[PDB]
């Protein structure tokens, strides 16, 4: 060991101040803090060009005194592993992690994550599949960890560009803008995650409410400096706004992932223009005829039976339909954003039926003085 | 993961005696014990109570203290004169929920896994609610929100206990609280009904005020997705009526 | 590494664990030091939604113990005369039943002391008859571990006066065991099943 | 009541039939001695 | 090693052991258990009202309090009451004949009913009024008739009857 | 000696306790004391009652274990309201507001002990409606 | 007799496990925490020695009893992987310790301190300055490696012990390897 902290000193300006630190830490015998100072070598301002040979030093240290915090050090050789750019032996070497730390911590789950990083990366048909479902398999009893949670997250955000997950894929994407809250990555890098959630919704079909990113400013932030028509389109989404000018420039604006998709822009937002008239009026109208139906969505006259049936399956519209009046009765069991800024409409009506509530009681009260008084 | 909880007309008053009797010395207005009872069917019933006496400071709220072995000997002989009995959860008072819940919750849950919180209101009669229950869930907030605690309210009703309608029927024996005066109680019914219905959907009125005013954080990802449907539920529609112009009308007029 | 966490535990656990049931089996011995109902069992093999049971008590009741919760079915095999809780009305213990009033004792000798040297004139039949019956009793295990079972019914027929019951009694000693005598030219009774 | 006894175990348990068609046991009170008691003799019982 | 393998013996001479503790309460529990008296529902007299008769005593009237399934009781049925809960609070099946079921349950291990001689045609009389009748009721439906009840052996007492019968049994 | 037309503030919780102890029990006629303090001769007040399994020889002093009540009685002084023993309350299935020959004896015994210790009768079964 | 109730804090943080001891500090504080008891024990076998830890928790369970076993079985696996919290562990100690208990029994807190400690300065002298208005008995006993005897402690020990106090003292102990014997020597007699 003090021969390896000899030539550790080396291959390095100001390592060998951090050596020194490393020398005394066993001295005394740390682990913890050891573990710090490797975290702060692997994050110092270098690439790391000589990664074989500090993952030869890090596993001399780390065996000849097997007492390391475990999560933490695989956390950090973690990035030695991935730097190394070898996957026929990188299978081995997260093996040789797992055997060297085989405890239940982070460091089993995060090596699984590791080996399903490595096979989108190359042999996307290995255990691709597998390893992605059991790694929420296995996060049971883990409800707020949020370390492995994002990184969960992150590999399956990326697995969106795989048949498996789109719409679950969008959603675990949110999961990690929810679970890691500040930036801590270049905004346009996010800009471009927002743009990936957002072809992800339109390609999407169970996607109808796909809350949480619709109005959401962390992610639509990210793009109001390039492509809004991309964040009003999401807004026309989200309040049933149909601008279909903007929304066709939408469709062949971001041409990949769109263009094949845009039919399926058009019935969805044909199918999400009516809950504005759905909330708005609390059956208020209840005579959808054709002719609003026309207004509401400008389609055709036979395209609205394949919309009404459409909506009745998703849960927009759950009423009876007729054709000769054309009369659509107005349920809705699938709430979503109401647009906060206009709250003012559903307090209006709620403070309407208090003052109704209230003048009947009191109504009720003046025949009722014969009897309460 | 309990699907909702039924709280018995037994362990209220004792949990407000037990409040009443250490406050005398403990000022702390924390009154922290253990509620014990019964799970069976997914129904969670109190059936016993036991206070102890709880110091807290406002400074990252961490400082407590407890008498944890006699707690547990208290559970060891309610366990022994009746096996039934376990403890469903542990109460605190002071609706003003502090922090050191979570530290508590984590360390009474050794004696029951879906460790909830029970608030008793000694002092506030507001309209009838006599206590609370909370669930802790950790597993999120939600699909597009940071963590927190999110401590979530199960839905609790108060419970019929057998035998014990002898002892309230002759404790009170002044008020009567039944349908007796068929007329006149009904009456007395459909006036506190609106009564809580007008102070209930002002209460909402209000949040939603407060909400469009924004100096509160809106938890909105449930409350519009809770109360839209609610609004737009077709209980308007008048034409039920002009269908059943007769709903009851014959039975009124054969009555006359 | 970790036996003395493990034991420290054990030894306590076994202990504590024995002691309660000493404090139990007080707590329902003296119960069962104190049972007063009949035990007519009629038994339904209730499994829970394992056993259940029915006993007539002696003051014409029943009681529904749920599951047996104390002696197992195996043993509690259904009869008459077996410990019931008089204020718990629950199986209590088994206990010996009623040897049908004339069986109690009807002629049993507890042992017979008459021996084989007063006997004889028959020696070759006492000694074949010794072999088939006493043999059998004294070196069973003889036959055991040979894999034969011994013969039981042994007619003895003759003139009376020809020592068949001393021949009877004086084996029945030789194998130290219980001896029971049957007044056959009696068993016809009138009584329809008496006999 | 008083009613005959049945029979007994090796010394302290005494089984025992009673006048009421009791399957009854008891330990015998401390003021008598369990060699006085036989089977086949009528005992009475304090129904405490 | 001697901190190892004095372990291993130590928890094994519980497992099954030390399982006293509960069997305590268990039989503590049945101390203080209540017992329950047991009758048959001779008929309803309401929806709420249900006539039982005590297997020895007077026939009582008991109600269901809120959820003892009172459509699922008949009259005839099996339910626990108590002279001071006033209710049924569980409900039970029915009887075995127990003494019968042991008697009729400890059939001892016997030989194939191939081991004895000579009654080959008892073997298919037996087979074709036991095993026919449920195996193939298509044949016999197709026919329209009911199958048999029963067959009688008689003969002299050394036969094979009780052969026969542990053999069936 | 002194005996006036005393009375019991006996309390609700109390109350609730006896009944369901006495649900939980009935056919056993559990045994139980009752925790109150003579604040004088006859403004006797009760504020608390505890349920005992009734131990397998029946009625006894030693069914009430005395090491059990003293860990007891520490427990309540530690955690709630400390409260003498003074009383004991008896659910009675048998027959009414009477004393049984052994219930008269262990009473004879708590008043050798306390300095009155009343004897409460309280039906479990009787009470079924409008009258406990 | 003049009997002692003693509670100990245990620094239960993510440093502990570290084998700057021969097995563990966490294990030569416990080793530290049964000797103290044993001592206690020798004394009188009904001295009463309780746990407290600070590990972003207050372990009550093993309340002030004079047993030792149930603190060497429920401090072992106590999971040293959280945070460092002085300020409400020997707080908690005190209110733990407040419980009843014989006016007879003097009053104690002893602490186990064994890692570097992150806590605002002006906190802990907020917190020596109440302890000193409710008249507290604390004496804290450093291991391994810290910046031992920082002036947050020697400054929280001279609150407790000046002002004609107790006179407890706190050990300047050298990184990893140390003397237990020396650093409880003087207050199991004097102080
Ligand atoms: N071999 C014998 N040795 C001694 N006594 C005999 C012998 N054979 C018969 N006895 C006498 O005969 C009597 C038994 O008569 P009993 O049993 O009626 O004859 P059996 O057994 O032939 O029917 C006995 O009292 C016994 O004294
Ligand atoms: N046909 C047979 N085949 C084989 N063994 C027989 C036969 N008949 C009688 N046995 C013998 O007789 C004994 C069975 O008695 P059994 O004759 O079946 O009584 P029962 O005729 O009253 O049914 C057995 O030991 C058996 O070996």
């Amino acid at each position: 060991v003090p021969g390896f902290l000899q030539q550790s000193q080396n291959s390095g300006p100001g390592q060998p101040a951090v050596w020194h630190r490393l020398e005394e830490l066993y001295t005394k015998k740390l682990w913890h803090q050891l573990t710090l100072q490797v975290l702060d070598f692997v994050q110092d301002p270098c690439f790391a060009q000589g990664d074989g040979l500090i993952k030869l030093y890090e596993n001399f240290i780390s065996e000849f005194e097997h007492r390391v915090n475990p999560l933490s050090l695989v956390e950090i050789i973690l990035h030695v592993v991935r730097q190394m750019t070898d996957p026929n032996v990188a299978l081995t070497f997260l093996e040789k992690t797992r055997e060297k730390v085989k405890s239940s911590d982070e460091a089993v789950i995060l090596c699984k994550t590791a080996i399903g990083a490595l096979k989108l990366n190359i042999g996307d048909l290995q255990v691709t599949k597998e390893t992605i479902e059991d790694v929420e398999e296995m996060l049971n009893n883990l409800p707020g960890v949020t370390s492995v949670h994002s990184r969960f997250y992150d590999l399956s955000s990326k697995y969106y560009q795989t048949i498996g997950n789109h719409a679950s894929y969008y959603k675990d994407a949110l999961r990690f803008l929810g679970c890691v809250d500040i930036k801590d990555l270049p905004v346009s890098e996010q800009q471009e995650r927002a743009f990936t959630l957002g072809l992800a919704g339109l390609l999407g079909e169970g996607v109808f409410n796909f809350g949480e990113l619709l109005m959401h400013p962390v992610l639509e932030s990210l793009r109001n400096t390039d492509r809004q028509w991309l964040i009003d389109t999401l807004y026309a989404f989200n309040s049933g706004n149909v601008e279909r000018f903007q929304t066709l420039k939408t469709a062949w604006g971001q041409q990949p992932d769109l263009a094949a998709n845009e039919a399926q822009l058009l019935r969805k937002i044909q199918l999400l223009c009516l809950m504005e008239m759905t909330f708005t009026r609390p059956a208020n109208h209840r005579q959808l005829t054709f002719e609003e139906i026309a207004k509401s969505a400008k389609i055709t006259v036979n395209e609205v039976e394949l919309l009404v049936m459409k909506a009745l399956s998703v849960g927009l519209v759950k009423g009876s339909i007729d054709e000769v009046d054309k009369r659509v009765h107005m349920t809705w069991v699938q709430p979503r954003v109401l647009d906060l800024q206009q709250i003012k409409g559903m307090k209006d009506r709620l403070e309407f039926w208090c003052t109704d509530v209230k003048s009947m009681e009191m109504l009720v009260e003046h025949q009722a003085h014969d009897i309460l008084t | 993961a309990v699907q909702k909880v039924v709280v018995h007309p037994l362990v209220l008053l004792s949990v407000v005696d037990h409040f009443n009797r250490i406050g005398k010395v403990g000022n702390q207005k924390r009154v922290v014990g253990v509620l014990l009872g019964s799970w069976q069917k997914k129904v969670l019933d109190v059936s016993n109570s036991f206070a102890v006496p709880f110091d807290e400071d406002d400074k990252d709220d961490s400082v407590w203290f407890l008498d944890h072995d006699y707690l547990e000997n208290m559970y060891g002989m309610f366990k022994k004169v009746n096996a039934r009995e376990r403890i469903v959860g542990w109460y605190h008072t002071g609706p003003k929920l502090h922090k050191n819940d979570i530290a508590i919750n984590e360390l009474m849950k050794r004696y029951c896994p879906n460790s909830v919180l029970v608030i008793i209101d000694v002092k506030p009669k507001d309209l009838g609610l006599p206590t609370e229950a909370y669930i802790s869930v950790e597993e999120v907030h939600d699909d597009g929100t940071p963590t927190s605690k999110t401590f979530e309210h199960v839905t609790s009703e108060i419970g019929a206990e057998e035998a014990e309608e002898v002892g309230v029927e002759h404790l009170l024996r002044d008020i009567k609280d039944t349908t007796v005066g068929t007329l006149s109680q009904r009456i007395t019914n459909q006036v506190h009904g609106l009564k809580g219905l007008n102070s209930k959907l002002l209460d909402i009125r209000s949040y939603l005020e407060k909400v469009a005013t924004g100096k509160l954080p809106i938890n909105h990802q449930i409350i519009y997705q809770l109360q839209d449907v609610f609004n737009l539920l077709p209980d308007v529609s008048l034409q039920e009526f002009v269908k059943a112009f007769y709903l009851k009308t014959n039975d009124q007029m054969v009555v006359v | 590494k970790i036996m003395k966490s493990e034991v420290l535990r054990v030894t306590h656990e076994l202990q504590a664990m024995k002691d309660k049931i000493k404090e139990n089996s007080e707590k329902i011995k003296v119960n069962k030091t104190l049972p007063y109902l009949v035990s007519n069992v009629i038994e339904l093999l209730d499994v829970d939604p394992g056993k259940c049971a029915v006993i007539k008590t002696s003051t014409r009741q029943t009681y529904f113990l749920p599951v047996i919760g104390l002696v197992d079915a195996e043993k509690l095999k259904p009869g008459d005369l077996v410990g019931v809780n008089k204020d718990s009305y629950l199986i209590l213990e088994t206990l010996p039943t009623e040897y049908d009033s004339r069986v109690k004792a009807m002629e049993v000798d507890e042992r017979p002391t008459e021996q084989y040297s007063d006997i004889g004139g028959l020696d070759k039949q006492i000694q074949e008859l010794v072999e088939a019956i006493v043999l059998p009793m004294n070196h069973k295990e003889k036959f055991e571990n040979l894999g034969i079972q011994p013969p039981k019914g042994v007619l003895m027929y003759g003139p009376p006066g020809t020592g068949k019951t001393l021949l009877a009694r004086a084996c029945a000693a030789q194998t130290k065991a219980t001896f029971l005598k049957l007044a056959g030219p009696q068993l016809v009774q009138m009584f329809i099943g008496d006999g | 009541c008083t009613k005959i006894i049945n029979a007994d175990s090796e010394d302290p348990k005494y089984i025992i039939n009673v006048k009421q068609f009791a399957k009854f046991v008891v330990d015998l009170s401390d003021q008598v001695a369990p060699t006085d008691i036989e089977e086949g003799m009528r005992v009475g019982v304090d129904r405490n | 090693k001697e901190i190892d393998g004095r372990l291993k013996e130590l928890r094994e001479q519980l497992k099954e052991l030390t399982k006293q503790y509960e069997k305590s309460e268990n039989d503590l529990k049945a101390l203080q258990s209540v017992g329950q008296i047991v009758g048959e529902v001779l008929k309803q007299l309401t929806e709420e009202k249900f006539i039982v008769k005590a297997t020895n005593g007077p026939r009582y009237v008991v109600g269901c309090r809120r959820q003892l399934d009172k459509s699922k009781l008949k009259p005839g049925t099996r339910v626990a009451l108590d002279m001071t809960t006033l209710t049924i609070m569980r409900y039970l099946p029915r009887e075995v004949d127990p003494l019968v079921y042991n008697m009729s349950h400890e059939d001892p291990g016997n030989v194939s009913y191939s081991e004895i001689g000579g009654l080959s045609e008892q073997i298919r009389e037996l087979r074709e009024v036991i095993e026919l009748p449920l195996t193939n009721p298509e044949l016999f439906q197709r026919v329209g008739i009911i199958p048999p009840k029963g067959c009688l052996l008689y003969g002299p007492p050394g036969t094979g009857k009780t052969l026969l019968a542990r053999a069936v049994a | 000696a002194v005996d006036t037309a005393e009375q019991v503030y006996i309390s609700s919780l109390a109350l609730l306790k006896m009944l369901k102890h006495g649900r939980a029990g009935v056919p056993m006629e559990v045994m139980g004391l009752m925790l109150g303090e003579f604040v004088d001769d006859y403004t006797v007040r009760v504020i608390d009652v505890f349920a005992m399994p009734q131990s397998g020889t029946g009625v006894s002093v030693e069914a009430v274990d005395p090491v059990f009540q003293a860990k007891m009685l520490d427990m309540l002084k530690q955690t709630g309201r400390p409260e003498m023993v003074v009383g004991w309350y008896h659910s009675h299935p048998g027959f009414g507001c009477w004393l049984s020959g052994v219930d008269i004896n262990t009473q004879q015994s708590f008043e050798a002990l306390s300095e009155r210790a009343v004897a409460v009768v309280v039906d479990p079964i009787q009470s079924v409606k409008g009258k406990v | 007799m003049v009997l002692e109730s003693t509670m100990v804090c245990v620094d239960n943080s993510e440093y502990m496990r570290n084998g700057d001891f021969l097995p563990t500090r966490l294990q030569a504080q416990q080793d530290a925490v049964n000797i103290v008891c044993h001592s206690k024990t020798r004394s009188n076998p009904e001295n009463n020695v309780g746990l407290i830890t600070l590990a972003n928790d207050c372990e009550v369970l093993t309340t002030l009893t004079p047993d030792t076993g149930r603190i060497l079985s429920k401090l072992h696996t106590v999971q040293p992987k959280g945070k460092i919290t002085f300020c409400t562990g020997i707080r908690v100690a005190h209110l733990a310790l407040k419980h009843r208990q014989g006016k007879n029994h003097k009053m104690r807190i002893i602490a186990f301190v064994g890692s570097p400690v992150e806590d605002n300065e002006k906190d802990l002298v907020k917190l020596a300055k109440r302890l000193k208005k409710e008249k507290v008995n604390v004496d804290i006993i450093n291991f391994g490696e810290e910046e031992v005897n920082t002036e947050k402690l020697t400054a929280f020990v001279n609150t407790l012990n000046g002002k004609d106090g107790t006179g407890s003292h706190l050990v300047t102990v050298p990184p990893g390897p140390s003397l237990a014997d020396a650093l409880i020597s003087s207050p199991i007699l004097a102080g």
